[PDB]
């Protein structure tokens, strides 16, 4: 019945992998192996990764809010990704913020314009 | 040109851009103005002078701990509120949040001298 | 799965052109990647998350149908809750178990029929809760600081002055807004109510 | 003429057309078999007692 | 921002917009200013004073 994918740190770093079983609940599981490190999410049963309660920026996306990375004695971890920095303002009916200084910023935008032109002789 | 489209030519207020060549494409260097240090000021929609309501022509009414000034919206450069920085429309009984202050009149001292 | 159905003899013949299957999947994977990318470009524009303010008097302007409803299990605004209830999805969630498809055979569930033939639907990276949070941050930002949060630092402004600036921006002198503030706020509030209906 | 045949036309407008590829023909043939002198044992296989 | 592109952010003069989440998409609420009652007046390009 399916549902299998593999989460891999580069092989030039380590050979540890985590395997996601998309259609397995884990709560005789139709998995290849267990070995602990079993975490259940909306995207499937993830076996071979440590769940971490800290949010971080996303590296290898898994799905349904979960990302993974290879971190320190390094192992694969899984976490809910951060959506951005917490910030704030203080709405008030009688006050305004006004800039007193400025900075000059220069940013870079990169766009493709053309692709390779080809010709094929079918014979 | 100088685009007014937000975040089209980079984040911040666009001033100018310079293209650079790249294989199979183009790279743009976008120069923008970004507000930096800022301060919190008390504000008001209008000034009540002689019962008439005064609005800024090109700015906002801003108050420091003791005095009202008018500044340009994007940069803190206080000016004295005068009759040349404001326009008058209606009176003090309509605008919600109308502070009272002096709207200096540059002509009167010449008429007096 | 789709072509051979676990028949061994077919599988061994299929290998005669296996580069084809690899190519089909490269194409589908590329599509899946773009779908998560498209979502982020539209919603995750601001990585600074501003919180929904306590509801204060904004000068007669009522945002309750656009801001999140804190009393619900999913903090969707009243309008968002309606939008989500009206569009119907193929199934609920991304976990379908073998034991559910094995038990419910008489059911002839199309989702199981697709899965048994090798057709799989993958989950989005951003959940509906995450999308709602991006939306809420943008609304909180707009109400509190207008457009300045886009340009750089967010700079607080009274809501009615934000509106004055918006009126000058269309060629109508700001004294009109302040003189007619009650009317403008009432027309605004009425229009939002009409949209949900 | 190759362009005319490709386009199914006796008229060709202005521009650049790709026209097949440069090809050359073989001029002679080579046959190389191992230098075997024995005839196969047809007698033994088909004329056996 | 506040776009000046005609009919880009809704019909009328654009003042502001508010996004709403939707499954597989986005819904925008666009707030615009629309002229209402109007009157007919005589006009002239210039005034001749002295
Ligand atoms: C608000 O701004 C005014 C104008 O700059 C400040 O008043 C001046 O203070 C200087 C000393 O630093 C005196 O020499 C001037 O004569 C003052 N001007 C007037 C009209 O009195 C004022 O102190 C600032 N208020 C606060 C709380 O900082
Ligand atoms: C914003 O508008 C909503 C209506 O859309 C107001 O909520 C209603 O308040 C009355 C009086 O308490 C209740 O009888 C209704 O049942 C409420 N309706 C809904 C849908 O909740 C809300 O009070 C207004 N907000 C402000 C700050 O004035
Ligand atoms: C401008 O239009 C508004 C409607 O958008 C008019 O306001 C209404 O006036 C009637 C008659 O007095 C009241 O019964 C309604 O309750 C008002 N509506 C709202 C939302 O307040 C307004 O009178 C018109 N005005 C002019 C030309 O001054
Ligand atoms: C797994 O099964 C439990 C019931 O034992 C259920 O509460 C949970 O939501 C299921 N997990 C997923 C990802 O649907
Ligand atoms: C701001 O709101 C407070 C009540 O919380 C009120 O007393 C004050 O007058 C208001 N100020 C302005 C400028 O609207
Ligand atoms: C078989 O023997 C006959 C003579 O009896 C001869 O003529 C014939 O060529 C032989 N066949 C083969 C395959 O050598």
């Amino acid at each position: 019945f399916g549902g299998v994918s593999v989460i891999t740190p580069g092989t030039n770093t380590s050979n540890q992998v985590a395997v996601l079983y998309q259609d397995v609940n884990c709560t005789t599981w139709r998995v290849y192996s267990t070995g602990s490190n079993v975490f259940q999410t909306r995207a499937g049963c993830l076996i071979g990764a440590e769940h971490v309660n800290n949010s971080y920026e996303c590296d290898i996306p898994i799905g349904a809010g979960i990302c993974a990375s290879y971190q320190t004695s390094q192992s694969i971890i899984a976490y809910t990704m951060s959506l951005g920095a917490e910030n704030s303002c203080a709405y008030s009916n009688n006050s305004i913020a006004i800039p007193t200084n400025f900075t000059i910023s220069v940013t870079t935008e990169i766009l493709p314009v053309s692709m390779t032109k080809t010709s094929v002789d079918c014979t | 040109g100088q685009s007014k489209r937000v975040d089209f030519c980079g984040k911040g207020y666009h001033l100018m851009s310079f293209p650079q060549s790249a294989p199979h494409g183009v790279v743009f260097l976008h120069v923008t103005y970004v507000p930096a240090q800022e301060k919190n000021f008390t504000t008001a929609p209008a000034i009540c002078h002689d019962g008439k309501a005064h609005f800024p022509r090109e700015g906002v009414f801003v108050s420091n701990g003791t005095h009202w000034f008018v500044t340009q919206r994007n940069f803190y450069e206080p000016q004295i509120i005068t009759t040349d920085n404001t326009f008058v429309s209606g009176n003090c009984d309509v605008v919600i949040g109308i502070v009272n202050n002096t709207v200096y009149d540059p002509l009167q001292p010449e008429l007096d001298s | 799965m789709y072509i051979c159905g676990d028949s061994t003899e077919c599988s061994n013949l299929l290998l005669q052109y296996g580069s084809f299957c690899t190519q089909l999947n490269r194409a589908l994977t590329g599509i899946a990647v773009e779908q998560d990318k498209n979502t982020q470009e539209v919603f995750a524009q601001v990585k600074q998350i501003y919180k929904t303010p306590p509801i204060k008097d904004f000068g007669g302007f009522n945002f309750s149908q656009i801001l999140p409803d804190p009393s619900k299990p999913s903090k969707r605004s009243p309008i968002e809750d309606l939008l989500f209830n009206k569009v119907t999805l193929a199934d609920a969630g991304f976990i379908k178990q073998y034991g559910d498809c094995l038990g419910d055979i008489a059911a002839r569930d199309l989702i199981c029929a697709q899965k048994f033939n090798g057709l799989t639907v993958l989950p989005p990276l951003l959940t509906d809760e995450m999308i709602a949070q991006y939306t809420s941050a943008l609304l909180a930002g707009t109400i509190c600081s207008g457009w300045t949060f886009g340009a750089g630092p967010a700079l607080q402004i009274p809501f009615p002055m934000q509106m004055a600036y918006r009126f000058n921006g269309i060629g109508v002198t700001q004294n009109v807004l302040y003189e007619n503030q009650k009317l403008i706020a009432n027309q605004f509030n009425s229009a939002i109510g009409k949209i949900q209906d | 003429s190759e362009t005319k045949c490709t386009l199914k036309s006796f008229t060709v407008e202005k521009g650049i057309y790709q026209t097949s590829n440069f090809r050359v023909q073989p001029t002679e043939s080579i046959v190389r078999f191992p230098n075997i002198t024995n005839l196969c044992p047809f007698g033994e296989v088909f004329n056996a007692t």
